[PDB]
């Protein structure tokens, strides 16, 4: 009974739960029982911006001049590299302003929407964002949390490897299942590691 | 074996602020005075 | 255009906060509770579930109060250390939100709720009612 | 008569939508280097 | 679990009865193997017509008396715990409610001086016991909660050593008798009781073969 | 690798007139 | 096999014999009463119906008590004097028997029942309760 | 992790109770294997109707007294430590706060003369204790942080030896009872407590077989 | 908006002369329509306030 097909819902809500756990692991997974992610291993060279003196207080900051110097510094001898970041950060860059009030990008369009795949940015809004979701960062004072993460960049095809051994599988668990109740069992086997971690880089505050 | 199930009768709103980068300052200007 | 939803799922009071009540569930085939609090609770409260049987003196009045056994499905791991079904309203249930639940197997003709010992002074701030389903006769 | 007779004589029109409202997130598993493997501990 | 193989009455093979040790509060189980006696009497084996009897050969009568009360369902019950211990000398009284033998469907708020209140569990009708202890002397106090109509009977004040009403069984296929032997928490260490067992066999036609044996229960502390 | 700074050029304009 | 029907037709208390309780009927779109007697009545018992509004200060607490008007449907000849809804539990209604009525046109967001004056003596033996039908969240 | 195989009540194989050595501060685990007693009683194994009781046979009553305070969230709490050491003879008071047994969700700084300040961690409400040591003698100081609304109840001043509230278990497949045995940091070395266990098996139809044992807990320093 | 708020269409308006009540000296018309809507799922929408 139960007109709504429940089994196909769980088989759907297991590949989904697995998909985001795997994506979450390869980033910040900690050693034992989950692959060592490249955010926590922290052997990518890391660059950090220096603060600015808003009326003599030295709040942390991150302005467009920092982004251009961070992405062009990548030695082109490693190959072509893509940058990943949280979409609020890209919103942060797009809303900057020069001293007179103009926008630094799209000098009057109500919107800055550039070709991302022609800029190698690959927004994925699960990463950590320094805007604390939103409603933090980019202040005169009382925001922006020194020491935070902003974005990354690497020749990913060789700076981090993903290992797959056996894809997701489902099977009726004969035993523990009787003539009136079924017990299903699913599983998959995979892992990941860093390649050579002189191919990447990280930007901080 | 009871398994409860609870909903709220009146959901609440949720406000938030929209801080945006300040008009920048630049660290160190060349022509200046001590 | 709302219907006389009374018949075809009637409902009765099962615990008014001061005294319990047995509600007859013979005439119907499926039933469940709807917990609801009137003021903030202080700690997790636990109610016992009781089923009656038709009294020998008169088959239209409930007899003594037996306690309904507990049935695990597959996922059950707690088993409540007693094999006697019971509900437990968790802490942090604001008094504008209801909670539903029911036993997986009825037995007898009546059903009753009463606060288990220890949580008898918080149950004075809760209300438990029973709503049935289709009528067999 | 009507509006005072149970609620079972009126069968609602079961329409065929199913609201979801659940962002997964964003995929980041195609950048990395992919290598199929065999029995563990390579 | 105790086990006694009974003598087959063939004119072949300190005290008379076998020995059974017991501990105050325990409820154990006993097996008897009538095989050696009933197997030669080829018939329809044993029949569930066994009768027991308990006698006291050393009693040391109880110091503190037992008592009984009543209350309706849901209603709290309060009573005294001092008029039950007539003391011969003049000394103090340190009342106590043994936690291992507290009530089973309520709580008891033992006051400071032989006073207590018994709040019966919600929606509960039956009998309920708890074993107090005055100056080390143990006696039970029985409370019967009535279902608000009329009344329940007056239970029989369980003996120091008892065999329950019906928990016995006879396996006619292996000629083995089992029963339960429970010892009250009010048993006094050192006392000795005597349990005599009268077991009846049956022939193919429907006559009887009786057989009598005895056992000596010795109430010892620490098993 | 230890966190290295990313010092970029400031507002550099002038080379011939000191400010009063 | 009984269903946990507390969700999808929950039920709440409206008159436990001593106090009325506003029941929020906004989140749902159909509702009804299921009266029930606890002991024999003395004469006809009359109840008033009230509907509330979201309070002026707080939008999730009921406002004052406003008396809901009543509407006919091509056959009303009683036509209550002041055109205000009311329900009359008829005399000679035994226990173990429930009557179920419902106001046709809904208004406000909290509804309530109160014992009409001159009938609050034997109104302590009734226990009204409400059951909604279908969440619209 | 101690392990006791209980007597089989078969009339067959210094003091009565078995021994348990415990050191002040530890929280250990205990196993008991009722297999030899309940396996012949073919039923449904054990049940989670076990009860524990702790009695003292030697106490050497404490020297320092305990103390209980009250405070709300975020608000600093102040208190003294000099009215807690009733000294029959005259001696100096070397106040010390053991770094091991300090508070859990706060921080204290010891004054020079019976002074201390408990500044609770921000955004924390509950009950927090910490064990002081006046001149070698140990006590506890229990403070509750209230969520500024009304008030909190009274905690029960943890005993020298306790068995935690609900951490018992039992596996009816192998007839093993597991429970936790915890010792307060104030238990005085040389003392002896007695722990009693009433474990109840069950036959096929729901009746009961009771079994009682005891254990002698001796609070000794250095294991 | 295609999945944040829904509009439900059932029947357009109509118009017909109410016979009973319209004498040979007066006349009375009568009209009405039936429609509605609801809010689908308010996690697909924002609001900018001051």
């Amino acid at each position: 009974e139960a007109n709504y097909d429940f089994l196909s819902f769980m088989i759907g809500a297991a590949q989904r739960s697995h998909r985001i756990n795997r994506n979450q692991a390869l980033m910040i997974g900690k050693g034992v029982n989950e692959p060592k992610g490249w955010l926590t291993e922290n052997c990518f060279p890391v660059f950090q911006t220096l603060p600015v003196d808003v009326n003599g207080t030295s709040t942390p900051a991150f302005l467009a001049q920092d982004w251009r110097r961070f992405v062009t510094s990548f030695p082109a001898e490693y190959g072509e590299a893509r940058s990943v970041m949280h979409q609020n950060v890209f919103g942060y860059l797009a809303a900057m302003v020069d001293a007179n009030g103009r926008f630094l990008f799209g000098d009057g369009d109500l919107t800055f929407t550039p070709d991302l795949v022609r800029e190698r940015i690959r927004i994925s809004n699960c990463l950590p964002d320094p805007t604390e979701g939103n409603t933090k960062g980019g202040t005169g004072q009382d925001a922006f949390a020194a020491g935070s993460f902003v974005a990354a960049q690497a020749a990913w095809k060789t700076a981090f490897y993903a290992v797959e051994k056996r894809p997701m599988f489902f099977e009726q668990y004969e035993g523990g299942s009787s003539a009136w109740c079924v017990k299903y069992q699913f599983g998959a086997e995979d892992g990941g590691f860093v390649g050579c971690c002189e191919h990447g880089r990280i930007l901080q505050i | 074996m009871v398994k409860l199930n609870c909903r709220p009768l009146c959901q609440a709103p949720t406000a938030s602020r929209l801080v945006s980068p300040p008009c920048f300052i630049c660290r160190g200007v060349a022509p200046s005075a001590p | 255009m709302n219907f006389n939803v009374g018949v075809d799922f009637p409902s009765f009071i099962a615990w008014d906060g001061e005294e319990s009540f047995p509600v007859k569930v013979d005439g119907f085939n499926q039933f469940g509770f709807t917990f609801k609090t009137i003021a903030a609770l202080t700690a997790a409260t636990t109610f016992n579930i009781f089923y009656h049987e038709p009294s020998d003196a008169d088959p239209c009045v409930p007899g003594p109060a037996i306690r309904v056994p507990e049935v695990p499905f597959c996922d059950t791991v707690l088993l409540s250390e007693d094999g006697l079904a019971a509900v437990t309203l968790p802490e942090t249930v604001t008094p504008d939100s209801f909670c539903a639940g029911t036993v997986p197997c009825m037995n007898g003709q009546w059903i009753s709720i009463a606060p288990a010992t220890g949580s008898e002074t918080n149950a004075a701030n809760v209300q438990i009612t029973v709503t049935m389903k289709g009528a067999t006769r | 008569e009507a509006s005072t007779i149970g609620p079972a004589f009126f069968t609602p029109q079961v329409l065929a939508l199913e609201v979801d409202c659940n962002i997964e997130c964003a995929s980041l598993l195609d950048l990395y280097g992919q290598i199929e493997v065999s029995r563990s501990t390579f | 679990m105790y086990f006694f193989s009974v003598d087959p009455r063939n004119g072949a093979s300190s005290c008379c009865c076998e020995s059974i040790s017991a501990r105050p509060g325990e409820v154990n189980g006993v097996m008897v193997s009538y095989a050696a006696w009933s197997a030669p009497l080829r018939g329809h084996g044993l029949t569930n017509k066994t009768t027991f009897e308990i006698d006291g050969v050393s009693v040391t009568p109880p110091k503190v008396s037992n008592a009984f009360g009543r209350t309706k369902v849901g209603v709290v019950f309060e009573g005294t715990l001092s008029d039950l211990f007539p003391n011969p000398e003049g000394e103090q009284v340190e009342y106590e409610i043994s936690e291992l033998n507290g009530p089973s469907n309520g709580v008891v708020e033992l006051g400071a001086n032989g006073a207590f209140t018994y709040t019966p569990g919600a929606l509960f009708t039956g009998v309920d016991r708890f074993w107090f202890s005055i100056n080390g002397n143990i006696g039970e106090y029985v409370i019967s909660v009535d279902p608000t109509t009329s009344e329940l009977p007056q239970p029989p004040f369980t003996t120091p050593v008892y065999v329950p009403a019906a928990r016995r069984s006879v396996d006619p296929r292996t000629h083995v008798l089992k029963f339960v032997l429970g010892v009250s928490p009010a048993a006094i260490p050192g006392d000795v009781y005597r349990l005599t067992v009268r077991q009846v066999a049956i022939d193919c036609d429907g006559n009887e073969f009786v057989h009598i044996s005895c056992y000596d229960i010795s109430i010892g502390s620490c098993g | 690798a230890a966190p290295s700074r990313l010092v970029q050029p400031g507002c550099f304009i002038c080379r011939g007139v000191a400010v009063s």
